[PDB]
């Protein structure tokens, strides 16, 4: 019974895993863009030819949609699991790392590195990176639908990618790197990057439409040594993106005045860890000072991918930053891998050059592992402790919404919380108590006035022993 | 009885899923893209035709 | 915080068995989990790392798999070189919490060749006297020893000393100590020890009398 | 390869202060992360204490051992010391030092898997009140009770000492096949006592001499006792004068 | 090996063919019915709110289609295969038995008898009995497209289905049967029919929308003492159906002119075989006397069917009628399961009673086995031939088009022809000389005013060993 | 090497065919039943707003 | 059951017409779709005549024997002929009646699976100009050279006779072990022999009789000859007369 | 019309073995085929019509498979009610075809006892000799007979008659004679049949003189 596994059954076996996971997925999605682009197509057909004469999903917008803003304890939240869509759930062998979710005007973003065994030291078995379209079930609620996927060929150089809609088209930013994640081993990473365009509407046979994935021969860095975009998404201003990032500046031009490292009401502090936190390790070469990269399309065929850095006002060390754009003004999230363990995320001031209000917030933090744990202000030196964003909901009373991992150490119990700035509002336990977990996205938009929520979860599966992103479409509501 | 179950509930079967799953399923995949690019041309023709206004001033 | 169990707490094998170490631990760690080899008078070994690698240096026979709450330590090929005690490590979070340890033996069943000590005539000088019985090259170290005075069992005087495993015919020498005053030693005549063991079928009883040289 | 020594006092009497000291050769602490401190009570398992950067002074410390452990620092004579405070008896164990190792995966992802790589090799360190003393030695000498199936065995009997440890060798350290050198146990009394024997063939008693060589450099007692049968004829020639 | 195979393998892969040889296909086809309903929908929404004031696929209709009428040896016919989007390629351990198809302004009927093994003493598997839509692919090119797939619960007793479209439904006539085949073992039949609606526009949830199966309480069968449906397609007349069938007449009441018989050419017949070959054996209790079944639609909820005998000239046994509406009015197969083994298709002269002026062809004729062989005329007594059906796709000049085995007696060679009354004009040899055949089905109509015809022709694939109906979409040239 | 190939080559795939089958495709399907209903009912409003004639006589 | 009967003669002179006859018992012919007829080659295989309905008269014909063969009927007594007209002698060979059945599945597939159920016990007709002639038998006699390994066989001859068949039994039908009765064949001249002998332990040779008994029944023949051993001293007592 | 060749003519094996005997046709017959079994002076018995069906009445160990060209008729465990002649028939045309036919022997080897017969007296009153040369319970059926007159091979004068297959001993019989005249009888003195046989190593011929007794 060797043959017959090994010709009757294995190769058919093989031919049906490629067609069921790669050409029927990508032709159902390539049906659900004809769908959309057939009736936009239509629909200017009739604003032409009907216009006569005389002889969905959207992001959140400027509209007061009203939503409850007093604190309950009543399990007012309820989740709904939206990961089905995707290709999320692999076999039981497979982790699912490094996510990505970047929502904007209803066309999402999606990226994961499916491994191979373990999470940490496995295989990097392929790279999907893939946009799609936001939608409503037959329920009123949300649902993912990808209509174009892409993988890289080499998917072990594919590292950290960064995504931005733009004008029905999806630019997503990654970093190459031959010697290993470019965060790690920074003094030997070849400071190259690669730009691969996606099209959220894609066509039959948009060979050079699709997928064009440019070249960046000009990167605009200035002190820094090395740019590399960190962060799932983006904002775009007309025709210019903005990649979140990190710049790698070498510890001895990195200036830093020590009066200003807040040892106030803190006694196990120097003054001294607030310029060595900035590197992930108190004697590295690179220095990470994250920020944005100004992406102008009006710069011609060849474009340059210019970083800003970010103002020093609450500096720490450089995070996944999420810029987004919500209610009209970019928010910027950027997570807390450092000393400053509570989050920190603000309204932009301005974007270029980049100087964030940071909110003062007192009542959201991150589970950091061993020295910097939720709920600790006290500078310390540590790059610990995990990626939980957060989209603004509400600019009136400055609520904003997000999944965060509620306990101090163990980075478990993902919890979607809504809350403002001093005061957590209502919250929903998504999983068990000990479900453990890691980088949450939250993005949030409008479904006919509705503001629901979409994050991507990475709950720890138990069951079969791997990382799965969860999706959680979560409705916030109005009435409590 | 591994081989009669391999023959009977697997073999057989798996064939039948291949031919359901890269002849039949992606041809009526690609038939309902058709189906769309049909139906929007048709409905587009219907408004070139039906919506058409003309008219001299009196 | 973190409490890891393994299971068992000292097993026992033959050279060439497959060994299944546990650690359980008591929140779910992801991964973070080493595996370390402390062998006797050494500084500990890390053998696998984030509970699925073969470090470098280690052997092939040693393999790791699991994750979450229960973790597996598979010796596939045991080797000599592999008695020790063996330790889990998580790191998921801190404080870093080892495992109580897991001692490993070779399963080799022999039995003891008892042997009993009057204290010498200096000894007695001293003011003490001490009964000495001996149990050399037994197998398993898990055994009984009753001190018997006269034909009457004692306790709350006995100090027992076991040796670790020799590499050389790998079974155990055993040392109890009766230690007793020079007329409590006097105030009777014979001094019994009991042996309770696996490969000795009745209880291999040695004794002298103080009377009798 | 950065290779480890621990250094410091066997001897600390209760409600103290245990003064260790790790330096460190092949390598400098303005490298490595962290470097920490294992301790492990002999007839229990490991565990940890808390860690030191290195080139910070940021500590962490166990919550069971929170409010005693100082972990100090010496950047120029390239060691690291430990500073338990009120020291009982049942934190008797081995105190490692221990070098630090932390895996990161996928640096958007801090997490790093911790384990420790280098090792030091290890100080046993008793909590004790008494005093450091020599051992006394008395021989354990063969008797007709001490034959089984033509092996007798001997030995000696070492009582009251301290601390640890003791080096009993046999007639000079020829006589390996045998020797048997106990682990010593802490008596009521707070003093230590091992035994020590060898099993010879029952037909070579009267013909080998068989002297342990015990040598406590703490104490500086070195103590040479030869061990012989007991004689069982002298006793018993009481003369009678008519 | 026998644990893995038996729970994690086994009956994932039941699960596998469950979903993607049931559920998907129907899924799919059932989106097709959205997407048709949907524009049928807007566009009677447009005909209605742009309708201002002031202040695909089709059968043959009567227009003037131009195609070849010139004989020529030029292949100047160019078969298509399009049988791949239907479910006629099954295992190698399954033959194909019984089809149909039938069409009717773009909705077609597709059933087949899937049994086990061998062709003639096989286990009936299932049998899908399934409408559809005919579409044009991207080459201009028609092909099936099944919406509404239905099983009956016991597929041994479901035999002689005929099917008609009738006005956005479809209904479909069987033969409960549970004494085997009613033409063999007709002494012993129940007398019993059954119907089956189906919707070629199928809904969401149209559970007595799509298949109500309906009850035949009162069937007008007159002097036949029993009626079942015979053939694959009928016509609708209005709310009046018309399934081809055949009536079960006694013998001793079957009274026939014996002088009738054509023996004037031929001197091995007797005048006494016209009347013995009218039933499958000379001996047998009943005659199979072809003919209709009215079926208005008008009689309540309890309609009666009717059986309408054929007219007697040219008289032969009940043989699968296929009437179908070709240039407006019906043109009425009816296949040489007898004796008179040239074509007999013609004209209906008028449907109630049934009097068809039968073309006088001496061209095309079917491969009979043993007595009545291709261009037999000697009334002979024999029940041999198949079924080889011809479209009238041209009645100006009385031209019709179908597949036909060109072979004396051995059934193969399938060769769409387009013929002549007295001369074949051109043809197409569908596959290799000695590839056997079966019942062949030919229906045409107008892709965007040019006949394209699908010939069902059951070739023998000599691969694996079983019938399979390979379609076969063959345009009908204008140029010669 | 058999139960290493039906590990390797056909228990993972066929656990990956059968969540791609019962669970992603089809709830993609339902997903473009959803996205016709809502295109058809996006194309009406378009059509019952922007073809809309009145005027009133002169 | 149905049980099938030919008759007819197993002489026909070559040119001639063949006359033969499958009376059928047990059912009726007005049954029974079709009636055929097979005919089988000797040292060849089986090959199919042509069928006749039993209810109808129509028939079909082997093209290889068309302008030859008629089947008539006869629906009063039940029977059905064969009329193979200018017979030769390549003709020979066994004609089996044979009762027709057909298979139809899905009866609008009227091609029926065809094969024969009820088979007649067959009747060897061969064609051949001689005439009846009753055999000539002569024994095969035992010898010295007729011994291998124990085991004396002694026989008869049976030569020039016609038709067939002979029926050879062995001391009226006792004689069972041993016997073999060979196969006829035809000889140059036309007529039949054959040979049978018999095997049997060479110390019984002078004890035993063994009689072959042939039994021709068109001829009206029965020979009774019996084996006995050559005699080898009766010629060699020549008279010396002085 | 329809050629149908059977493959091989002729098989031979022993009870109970794997025996599959074909039947490939000239024109493709869908199924339409009939297997045969001839008993040696019996009407043939249908055994598996339509090339898959076991007929009632047929044991279990006859199955039957092929379409198209190529048919297998399978016997599984061969029995010695089965040795006999299998014949193939199509139904799909008419003039329905046979095959040629297929002889299944016991393979069980057996050499011959071989016998020699002088003419009778009275024969030689009767005009002609015919020498006979016996050859009795052997194995194959296949053989060589050469008829040597005064150490010369004679051709043309040779009828040989070899029997069925006995149920008793599953071996044959052969006859051979060699017809001649009274005078060339008188002609010659030595009469030999050389014996071909697979169980015999060397050419076993039997002889015998006109003069000798």
């Amino acid at each position: 019974l060797a043959d017959k596994i090994g010709t009757e059954i294995g190769p058919k076996v093989s031919l049906i895993d490629t067609s069921s996971t790669i050409t029927i997925p990508a032709n159902i999605g390539l049906l659900g863009s004809k769908i959309s682009q057939s009736t936009a197509s239509i629909n200017e057909n009739v604003n032409e030819k009907c216009k006569f004469t005389l002889p969905g999903v959207s992001n959140l917008v400027g509209l007061p949609n009203n939503i409850c803003l007093q604190k309950t304890s009543n399990q007012i939240l309820k989740p709904k699991l939206i990961s089905y869509t995707l290709p999320v759930v692999g076999q039981s062998g497979t982790c699912i790392t490094d996510p990505l979710l970047a929502m904007d005007e209803g066309y999402f973003a999606y990226s994961h590195l499916e491994r191979i065994g373990s999470c940490s030291r496995g295989v990097s078995k392929q790279r999907i990176i893939g946009v799609g379209e936001v939608l409503d079930r037959g329920d009123e609620v949300p649902s993912l639908f990808m209509t174009n996927v892409w993988t890289p060929p080499n998917p072990n150089t594919v590292y950290h990618c960064s995504a931005v809609y733009n004008n029905e088209f999806y630019y997503v930013l990654c970093a190459v790197s031959t010697v290993g994640d470019p965060i790690l081993n920074s003094t030997y990473w070849s400071g190259s990057l690669m730009m691969t365009r996606l099209a959220v509407k894609p066509k039959s046979n948009g060979g050079g439409y699709n997928q064009h994935q440019l070249a960046l021969r000009s990167i605009e860095k200035g002190r820094y040594d090395k740019v590399m975009p960190y962060g799932p998404s983006g904002i775009k201003q007309g025709d210019t993106l903005y990649f979140p990032a990190v710049g790698f500046l070498v510890r001895t031009e990195f200036k830093y005045n020590d009066s200003n490292c807040p040892i106030t009401k803190c006694q196990y502090s120097k003054p001294e860890n607030c310029r060595l936190s900035m590197g992930i390790r108190p004697n590295s070469h690179y220095i990470l000072r994250s920020g944005l990269l100004k992406y102008n399309l009006s710069d011609g065929e060849n474009p340059k991918v210019v970083f800003i850095e970010i103002s020093d006002q609450r500096l720490s060390i450089g995070s996944p930053s999420k810029i987004y754009d919500s209610l009209g003004q970019p928010v910027f999230y950027q997570a807390s891998f450092s000393w400053d363990t509570m989050i920190k995320f603000g309204d932009v001031l301005t974007v270029n050059p980049l100087v964030v209000n940071w909110r003062n917030n007192t009542v959201i933090s991150r589970p950091g592992q061993s020295q910097c744990p939720r709920f600790n202000t006290c500078p310390e030196i540590c790059w610990e402790g995990v990626y939980n964003d957060a989209f603004l909901i509400d600019r009136i009373n400055w609520i904003s919404a997000g999944v965060f991992l509620d306990s101090n150490q163990t980075a478990e119990n993902p919890v979607f919380t809504v809350f403002k700035d001093n005061e957590i509002l209502y919250r929903a336990q998504l999983a068990s108590e000990d479900t453990n977990a890691q980088k949450t996205i939250t993005n949030c938009f409008l479904l006919k006035n509705k503001i629901w929520c979409i994050s991507l979860v990475e709950i720890y599966d138990t069951g079969d022993n791997v990382i799965r992103p969860k999706l959680f479409a979560v409705k916030i509501p109005e009435q409590c | 009885g591994l081989a009669d179950k391999i023959g009977t509930e697997i073999g057989p079967k798996v064939s039948l899923i291949d031919t359901s799953s890269t002849i039949t399923i992606p041809a009526n995949i690609g038939l309902l893209g058709s189906k769309i690019s049909q139906s929007t041309a048709s409905i587009n023709e219907n408004v070139n035709e039906k919506c058409k206004f003309t008219l001299p001033p009196l | 915080d973190i409490q890891m169990t393994q299971s068992p707490s000292s097993l026992s094998a033959s050279v060439g068995d497959r060994v299944t170490i546990t650690c359980r631990a008591s929140q779910g760690i992801i991964d973070y989990l080493s595996w370390y080899q402390q062998k006797p008078g050494k500084a500990p070994k890390l053998l696998i790392s984030t509970a699925s690698n073969l470090e470098s240096g280690v052997p092939s026979r040693f393999s790791g798999s699991g994750s979450g709450t229960e973790f597996t330590l598979t010796i596939s090929s045991l080797q000599p070189e592999d008695f020790a005690t063996y330790s889990c490590l998580q790191g998921y979070t801190t404080p870093y919490t080892f495992g109580q340890g897991t001692k490993v033996e070779i399963k080799t069943v022999a039995a003891p060749s008892v042997f009993i000590f009057p204290p010498s005539d200096e000894q007695l000088k001293s003011g003490t006297a001490s009964v000495v019985c001996l149990l050399n090259n037994f197998y398993p170290r898990e055994a009984k020893v009753q001190w018997k005075v006269d034909n009457a069992l004692q306790s709350g005087n006995s100090q027992e000393s076991v040796t670790e495993q020799d590499s050389k015919d790998s079974t155990y020498s055993l040392s109890s100590t009766l230690t007793l005053s020079k007329a409590d030693y006097e105030k009777h005549k014979v001094y019994a020890c009991e042996v309770t063991h696996q490969g000795l079928s009745s209880p291999v009883t040695k004794s002298f009398n103080r009377g009798e040289c | 390869q950065v290779q480890l020594q621990e250094s410091g006092p066997g001897v600390v009497k209760p409600s103290e202060t245990l003064s260790l000291t790790c330096a460190v050769s092949g390598g400098s602490i303005s490298d490595t992360y962290r470097w920490s401190w294992i301790r492990q009570p002999p007839g229990k398992g490991l565990e940890w204490i808390g860690y030191i950067y290195g080139s910070a002074t940021s500590t962490y410390y166990n919550p069971s051992l929170s409010s005693r452990v100082t972990i100090s620092k010496d950047m120029s004579k390239n060691q690291f010391s430990l500073n338990l405070n009120s020291v009982t008896a049942a934190d008797t164990a081995v105190y490692y030092c221990a070098r630090d190792y932390q895996y990161y995966y996928s640096g958007s992802y801090p997490t790093p898997h911790n384990w420790f790589d280098v090792w030091g090799p290890g100080v046993l360190v008793t909590v004790s009140s008494a005093s450091t003393k020599g051992p006394s030695v008395f021989p354990l000498a063969p008797s007709s009770k001490s034959t089984s199936g033509g092996t007798a065995a001997l030995g000696c009997l070492v009582k009251d000492y301290f601390p640890e440890p003791v080096t009993v060798s046999w007639n000079s350290g020829a006589l390996t096949s045998g020797v048997h050198t106990f682990p010593a146990v802490l008596q009521s009394s707070g003093l230590y006592s091992l035994s020590s024997v060898v099993t010879v063939p029952s037909s070579g008693l009267g013909t080998q001499t068989y002297i342990c060589n015990v040598n406590h450099k703490p104490s500086n007692t070195k103590v040479d006792k030869k061990v012989e049968p007991k004689s069982c004829d002298k006793t018993h020639h009481h003369h009678h004068h008519h």
